[PDB]
């Protein structure tokens, strides 16, 4: 991990290994990849906490494989929950 | 052996003097004048009077606090004798109230002392003090003074008796649901809630959402599941420094722009909206005329902002200044729909009146966050509330009114991405225009770009993330820039309980020149009452006895700012 | 009253799909993800969850 | 493991380039920058050094962080504004 780390264009390395069978899209397939490593959470002690987590909307035309970087994210994040907007419920997301 | 604590008891309550009256005897002498057998005792007498029965009644009160009570009716009777039923005793110390998180094992079944808000009463109920029981079989004549019927005659078989209702005595018994004071409540955690119950006059005494301090036998009554209770015993609900301190600050001139600083030192910008919040905070007069109409004196101000403005940071600092607070956000309530509701606790099987965030916030102030996307059935008794004050709940065969003087701080989102000030408010706001036509006064919170506050707010952001800015509330607070939030919560409870202004009569004429100029250039009569309030509230502030005409121009400005705003 | 002994860094592993009939009346190491959780309540006393 | 820090000393390009991008939002264009935006160039910023392993946010990193959330707010507008939006931010 050490050797890699420092090696030369180490974010276009990681940036360009995002779906490789997609063309394309970089300006997306870099948000994966930030979103996928994150950022640092924060709590200051008597006030409120900041968020580390970032956030990807995609919105496209039919095609485009919105849906496929999906089903990639899910297989290459650690812990990844895959769901839908109409097979999804309010008590299926919340609680019950 | 109990004879002695009888006795002791007895010549307690014949003996004790305070103010040179035996208040204990005199109070009951009363209570039976009155007719009603009831009797209160002070803890910090009880233990002057002698450490012993103290001591007894604080470390087995199961058994000694009922030889009081038959002591009592003792006394009540010879007291009668004099002159020529059960009586019930009540407790009140004066201790600190150990906080409801500190309770443990050791001080079961001992007496404890608690505070809290009531959140939830329960309906009455029947219970038994006093028995004539038959047998069956050889009718057999006996009385009892949990309490069971013999399974064999004491003269017939198991269970051989019977209850003969025409010779039995019964007490009247309360179920209430107590939950601690949120000025202690963590973050991240949800306030402790405790079940108590009282019998016989202690019932029906409060309402939920009051305040109240408790004295009562802590005890737990039933893999091995348990649940702990109260048997409530009794219930109660400035220095004069500090009263003086305040009446200095109140002749400080610079008191009004060192508060207005001090809300929210750390956003920029928006003094005026800062001012509106003391107005909300410091409040209006309520007056009452002959003829039934009731006079309002709560003020509410809706803050329209842009995302991004800081509106949730605007809110969530009032919370924590007022001293009566509570937040409300995405039609979330105190475990309601923002209002008063009746539920059926499993515990006792019975149904309970609850109260929601409104009515918690009975003659304070109530935060509500993502205003335009709640529930429109709610709004209807949100307006209700807004203007008389009142919840109307109904329930089966019966409606309930239910008391609501809370003053309301709202916040919204436009309709559209951002206020537009080619159109009315009523175009431009996303939700019903009849709420908007029942706010005091309206902002709109602007983000107008400029390089030196653009700048200073990016560079807070840094800080924060870079830790600095625990740093800055040393350097705030060493600048002198805000009042200490406990002292500032003190100042608003202290102006609430000691002033309560009046309009003079060249303030009345200048708002009536006003009023007409303002019409003359156009607004309607309902929105002269929100000025006037905020008239009442400079003078509140300044705890002057009567409102003055220097008021005004603040006053009619802040409106001014407010309406025109949009 | 009692010690109760706290095994630690135990080598051998399953997952809930591995809990042969064998491993019955045997220690075992399992990971997974907490979804329910139930109060503390004494047992016969002792906490229990 | 890597949890990267901010350096003080990259502040000015942080506050500059934000006050820049603030000024063209009145300028030109219906969508208002707001404060969560340089909440959202931090955190990129943040997992752009998590990428490299290295435990300080550099001045490249930044300049990526910059590249991604400006794009994003320009590509989002109209036509007739997405073309003067993109001659002004020719440097980012
Ligand atoms: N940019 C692209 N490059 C390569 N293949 C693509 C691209 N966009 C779509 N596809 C093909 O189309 C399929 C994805 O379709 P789909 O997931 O339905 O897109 P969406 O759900 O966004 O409409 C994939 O099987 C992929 O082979
Ligand atoms: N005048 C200001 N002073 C201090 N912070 C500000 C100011 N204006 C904006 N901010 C920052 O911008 C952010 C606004 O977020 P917020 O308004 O809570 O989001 P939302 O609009 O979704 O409620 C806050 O984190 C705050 O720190
Ligand atoms: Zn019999």
């Amino acid at each position: 991990f050490r050797k890699i780390s420092r090696d030369r264009g180490i974010i276009d390395k990681i940036i360009s290994s995002m779906a490789p069978s997609i063309y394309g899209h970089r300006d997306i397939k870099t948000a994966v990849a930030c979103s996928l490593f994150g950022g640092v959470p924060k709590n200051v002690n008597g006030k409120h906490s900041i968020r580390g987590d970032i956030n990807v909307l995609l919105l496209g035309d039919p095609g485009t494989a919105k849906s496929q970087i999906l089903k990639y994210v899910e297989k290459t994040a650690h812990r990844a929950v895959f769901a839908t907007g109409q097979g999804a419920s309010a008590v299926g997301l919340t609680a019950s | 052996d109990n004879t002695e604590i009888i006795k002791s008891f007895k010549n307690f309550i014949l003996e004790f003097r305070l103010d040179s009256q035996f208040i204990y005897r005199d109070q009951l002498r009363n209570n039976i004048l009155v007719k009603n057998y009831s009797l209160t005792v002070n803890m910090e007498h009880l233990i002057g009077y002698n450490e012993d029965i103290y001591k007894k009644l604080s470390d087995e009160p199961s058994d000694i606090i009922p030889l009081f009570e038959t002591a009592i009716t003792q006394v009540a009777k010879r007291i009668s004798i004099l002159s020529r039923p059960t009586f019930q005793l009540i407790l009140n110390s004066n201790a600190n109230q150990i906080p409801l998180r500190d309770l443990d094992s050791e001080h079961v079944s001992k007496i404890v002392r608690l505070s809290g808000i009531i959140i939830s009463t329960s309906v009455l109920s029947s219970r038994a003090t006093y028995l004539s029981i038959m047998c069956r079989n050889c009718r057999h004549t006996t009385s009892i003074t949990t309490v069971s019927l013999p399974r064999s005659c004491l003269s017939c078989g198991p269970d051989p008796y019977i209850i003969i209702h025409e010779s039995s005595k019964f007490i009247d018994q309360q179920f209430l649901k107590l939950q601690e004071i949120p000025e202690l409540v963590p973050v991240g955690e949800m306030p402790r809630n405790l079940t108590m119950t009282c019998d016989r006059y202690l019932t029906n005494k409060v309402i939920p959402g009051t305040r109240v301090t408790i004295v009562g036998i802590y005890s737990i009554y039933n893999v091995a599941i348990r649940t702990p209770y109260i048997k409530i015993l009794g219930i109660q609900s400035f220095t004069e420094e500090e009263e003086e301190e305040f009446l200095q600050l109140s002749r400080n001139p610079k008191l009004y722009e060192i508060l207005t600083n001090s809300i929210a030192p750390s956003i920029f910008g928006n003094e005026d909206i800062k001012k509106a919040i003391v107005c909300l905070l410091m409040g209006g007069s309520k007056k009452i005329l002959p003829d039934g109409m009731r006079l309002r004196g709560d003020i509410n101000v809706l803050l329209l902002g842009d995302p991004g403005t800081a509106k949730s940071q605007l809110l969530k600092f009032v919370e924590k200044v007022s001293p009566i607070a509570v937040y409300t956000s995405g039609k979330g309530s105190s475990a309601a729909g923002l209002t008063a509701s009746v539920q059926r606790d499993p515990m006792t099987r019975e149904f309970y009146l609850e109260g929601g965030a409104m009515v918690l916030a009975d003659g304070g102030v109530v935060c509500i966050d993502e205003f335009d996307k709640m529930r429109d059935e709610d709004r209807v008794a949100i307006h209700e509330a807004m203007e008389q004050q009142t919840i109307s709940i109904a329930k089966a065969g019966i409606t309930t009114v239910l008391n609501s003087r809370t003053s309301v701080l709202a916040a919204a989102n436009p309709i559209y991405g951002r206020y537009d000030d080619l159109k009315s408010p009523g175009d431009n706001i996303d939700f019903q225009t009849t709420i908007l036509s029942r706010f005091d006064m309206i902002f709109i919170v602007k983000d107008d770009h400029n390089e030196e506050r653009d700048i200073s707010i990016a560079n807070h952001v840094i800080n924060i993330h870079t830790g600095n800015a625990n740093a800055m509330q040393n350097q705030q607070e060493e600048n002198g820039s805000e009042i200490s939030i406990e002292k500032m919560k003190r100042y608003i409870t202290y102006c609430r309980l000691k002033c309560a202004p009046r309009l003079s009569p060249q303030a009345a004429e200048k708002l009536s020149s006003n009023f007409v100029t303002i019409r003359k250039q156009l607004i309607t009569i309902r929105q002269l009452e929100a000025i006037i309030r905020i008239t009442e509230s400079l003078a509140k502030l300044e705890l002057s006895p009567i409102a003055q005409e220097r008021h005004v121009d603040e006053a009619i400005r802040l409106f001014q700012a407010s309406t025109m705003d949009a | 009253s009692e010690i109760h002994v706290r095994i630690s860094d135990f080598p051998t592993i399953y997952s809930l799909r591995e809990l042969r009939e064998s491993n019955l009346s045997s220690l075992v190491r399992v990971t997974g993800v907490v979804t329910r959780r139930t109060g503390v309540f004494p047992q016969l006393y002792r906490n229990y969850q | 493991k890597i949890y990267p820090k901010l350096h003080q000393m990259d502040m000015d390009k942080v506050s500059r380039v934000y006050a820049d991008l603030r000024r063209e939002s009145i300028s030109t264009g219906s969508f208002p920058i707001t404060v969560r935006h340089l909440e959202s160039i931090l955190r990129i910023a943040e997992s752009f050094a998590k990428m490299r392993l290295s435990e300080f946010v550099s001045s490249y990193d930044l300049d990526r962080a910059i590249k991604v959330v400006v794009d994003s707010f320009v590509d989002a507008q109209k036509v007739s504004v997405r073309r003067q939006l993109r001659r002004s931010f020719a440097i980012y």
